[PDB]
């Protein structure tokens, strides 16, 4: 079917204007797609913002306005506020069904950007006694709240038995995430170097251990 | 004013059915439709279908039509959604939203109903202390951890030193690993504080009536 595409993330500052856009894979967006915009705030709080291209929902501030910009639908936030830091989804109507875009993660800087603090914990000997090993890579104090995480075992990318949390907002309004690598005890004993690498804003912060050394 | 109150979270076995409700208030129920939406992490958002309760007319996204039944009770301003033949794919948060032709979309959404599809049985977590295996050289501070492995269902609650130690704490959301939940928490303290002072991770799992108070001890001498 039709694919709806939005910018994946945007960064702005209080008082600035930001333009989010929404593309239809099938051709131009027109008023016959009745573009909707909806906001998602933490703990799955969803507020409808715009419908039918440019109808503002009751109780939504005026600084939100919907339009077409040539062949795309757009949401314009004029004089963005810190509480506008949220995910924005557009949805397009295709004759008898709605299709959602992927969402845009909007950051509205309420403080300077912050790189992640990474700590890598090795398996406890308690856990090893069970024949299982879990590495824990904790990732705190990053802003904007988006990171990707890559693991390496003896230098080689690891895909299997890896799970990462979605970022969540700390009380200081920076973000945190955690990632786990799960191995057997035999697999842990079989390799020497283990690396958790966190990429944020195109810069990588890395933490490593060897099970032989404190290097 | 306009509110959509969804029923509580559900746990269901593979193959079973659930039926959730969406109680509408603050408007004339017959003048609007009810839309439903599925959300899975990083899967984004899927439109399920809608019902027009004044006629009982429904429309489904073909993908959901076979296992999904939307109904409504006009007399109680409540919309229902029934998910059948449940698989792990149906684990998600589902929203109802009010459809309005004048607005041209869905202005108001419910708070969501989480559905977990799982064959897991109630299991107390194993709690593992995370000490440094290596001293940190530039580090004036130290970060300790607590791994809470293999429980079901959610939630657990985690405190440090029975609530006494709440500064520098980061308790993270759970991940699913081999069909049981795992989370962790870290606490950062100045190096002069630990291990001279004991630090204990206190984990409670109301489902299993189990509490575990694991002291974080350093690794043996090196």
């Amino acid at each position: 079917q039709a694919v709806v595409t939005q910018e994946s993330a945007l960064t702005t500052s209080p008082g600035e204007t930001v333009t989010l856009t929404c593309r239809s894979s099938t051709g131009a967006v027109t008023t016959s797609n009745y573009a909707n915009w909806v906001q998602e705030k933490p703990d799955h709080l969803f507020t409808g913002l715009i419908g039918g291209t440019n109808n503002r929902a009751p109780g939504v501030p005026a600084r939100f306005s919907g339009s077409l910009i040539g062949d795309k639908a757009a949401l314009t936030i004029t004089g963005a506020q810190t509480e506008d830091e949220a995910i924005y989804f557009c949805a397009l109507w295709y004759s008898n069904h709605w299709v959602f875009g992927g969402g845009t993660k909007l950051t509205v800087l309420g403080q300077p950007k912050s790189s992640p603090s990474v700590t890598l914990f090795p398996p406890s000997s308690e856990e090893l006694e069970t024949n299982k090993a879990t590495l824990v890579c904790t990732i705190t104090d990053f802003y904007p709240g988006v990171v990707t995480v890559d693991w390496k075992v003896d230098g080689t990318p690891v895909t299997q038995g890896m799970e990462t949390t979605q970022p969540s907002k700390q009380s200081n309004n920076k973000y945190m995430a955690s990632s786990y690598l799960t191995l057997t005890a035999r697999a842990w004993e079989r390799h020497s170097s283990y690396s958790c690498q966190v990429t944020h804003e195109g810069h990588t912060v890395e933490k490593s251990l060897s099970r032989a050394d404190c290097s | 004013q306009v509110q959509l109150q969804q029923s509580a979270a559900e746990l269901a076995r593979p193959g079973a059915s659930v039926k959730m409700s969406c109680k509408a208030s603050g408007y004339t129920f017959t003048r609007y439709t009810m839309h439903w939406i599925k959300q899975r992490p990083g899967q984004g958002l899927e439109w399920i279908g809608y019902i027009n309760p004044s006629s009982g007319y429904t429309e489904y996204n073909q993908k959901f039509r076979d296992k999904t039944t939307l109904t409504a009770d006009k007399s109680s301003s409540t919309a229902y959604m029934q998910l059948s033949s449940l698989t792990s794919e149906d684990s998600a948060v589902y929203y109802c939203a009010r459809g309005d032709y004048r607005y041209g979309g869905t202005a108001y959404w419910g708070q969501g109903t989480l559905v977990t599809v799982s064959a897991a049985k109630t299991t107390a977590p194993s709690v593992y202390p995370l000490a440094p295996v290596c001293g940190d050289t530039t580090g004036s501070s130290v970060t300790l951890g607590c791994l809470v492995k293999g429980y079901f269902p959610e939630p657990v609650t985690l405190t440090w030193n029975s609530g006494s130690l709440s500064s520098g704490v980061h308790t993270f959301p759970a991940v699913l690993q081999s069909d049981l939940y795992t989370l962790s928490s870290s606490v950062t303290v100045t190096s002069s504080t630990w291990p001279s002072q004991s630090i204990t991770c206190n984990v409670a799992h109301p489902a299993s009536s189990t509490k575990v108070d694991k002291k974080i001890d350093p690794a043996g001498p090196s």
